[PDB]
């Protein structure tokens, strides 16, 4: 199965991939919450500091690049956005390559690096839809099933892993528990309940299982009481946003129960992020769908099956042992 | 942090 290391950057995990005849190196966010692959053009205008520390792409020096001429724009949940023009080229990832893959060459962005969106075609910022990277990996015979497994690995590990088309059965406990999707567009599953260090709360709503989000965002119906219980407090992050902070010097775990008996336990240290922000935030206040992000996902082994339209979950097992099978 | 598509 093709597979890639995932490099912890702090807010995100990067995947390395090269583009074009001259194999121009990029490190881009591995994002299960979006569906388009895009790179930072060498001549782009970054809106916020240096968005060119994780590679750039110069279309003019790849003899295999072709612009498609159509414009690309996308907005993300954190209000960052990108503008560019679609093109196609050869892409190297996972120890393999795909030819004539559509991706955007971005000429202005407020994101800090490019993004490899590996989500469903329904969240592509395109009309008509097109074959994004997971679809092409299957179509070109690199994998038999449009599916991938995510192992962000422990806090402090340097590198996690994504396996395209395969599953490492050594890296979880119990059985993978398959969940159907509950969104028309996202890789989202039902969250049944949340027991945060003994304060238990009904949920019963969908959550996007999102590698491209740093922390986790849930409705006020859950978060309000927890903020009171844990001492989380709103402060301006300013201007006119605010987030919950928490004392950096604040035992136990938070358990997330899904359908079909799946339960993921997350140590409470995952909820103090260096001033420290709380690792729970409000999806209502931040104007995003509910999301379980990296602080959750480090504690799960997750199989995203885009053919079957399922997400399967099990408690992660941190181990060098490996037993990979095709999904 | 970041929160990745609408």
């Amino acid at each position: 199965s093709p597979s890639s290391p995932l490099y912890f950057e702090g807010p995100s995990y990067g995947i390395r991939v090269s583009v074009g005849s001259n194999k121009q190196e990029q490190q881009v966010v591995l994002d299960t919450g979006s569906s388009d692959f895009w790179v930072v053009d060498s001549s782009a205008s970054c809106q916020k500091g240096n968005c060119k520390q994780y590679g750039t792409f110069d279309p003019h020096s790849s003899t295999s690049f072709k612009s498609l001429g159509s414009s690309f724009s996308i907005g993300y949940g954190d209000k960052s956005s990108s503008i560019g023009t679609w093109g196609q080229d050869t892409i190297y990832l996972g120890g393999t390559s795909i030819t004539n893959q559509r991706f955007a060459d971005v000429t202005s962005t407020s994101v800090n690096q490019g993004i490899l969106g590996v989500g469903r075609v329904e969240t592509e910022s395109a009309n008509p839809p097109y074959d994004n990277v997971p679809i092409t990996l299957k179509k070109q015979g690199k994998i038999k099933t449009n599916a991938y497994s995510l192992y962000l690995n422990s806090p402090g590990a340097a590198t996690g892993t994504i396996i395209f088309g395969g599953v490492d059965n050594a890296k979880y406990s119990g059985k993978l528990i398959e969940e159907p999707l509950v969104s028309d567009r996202y890789l989202a599953v039902n969250l049944k309940s949340l027991n945060y260090n003994g304060d238990n709360s009904n949920a019963g709503f969908g959550v996007v299982v999102d590698s491209g989000t740093t922390i986790s965002y849930l409705p006020d119906s859950i978060v309000d009481d927890l903020a009171n219980k844990v001492g989380a407090y709103l402060e301006p992050v300013g201007l006119g946003n605010e987030l919950y902070f928490i004392d950096c010097n604040a035992q136990g775990s938070a358990s997330f129960t899904f359908d079909n008996g799946a339960k993921i336990t997350v140590p409470l240290s995952e909820f103090v992020l260096q001033a420290c922000v709380w690792g729970l935030q409000s999806s209502d206040r931040q104007n995003v769908p509910p999301i379980l992000g990296d602080n959750f996902l480090r504690h799960a082994y997750v199989v995203f099956n885009l053919d079957k339209e399922t997400v399967s979950l099990a408690q992660v097992k941190y181990t060098s042992a490996s037993s990979v099978s095709a999904i | 942090x970041v929160v990745x598509a609408x």
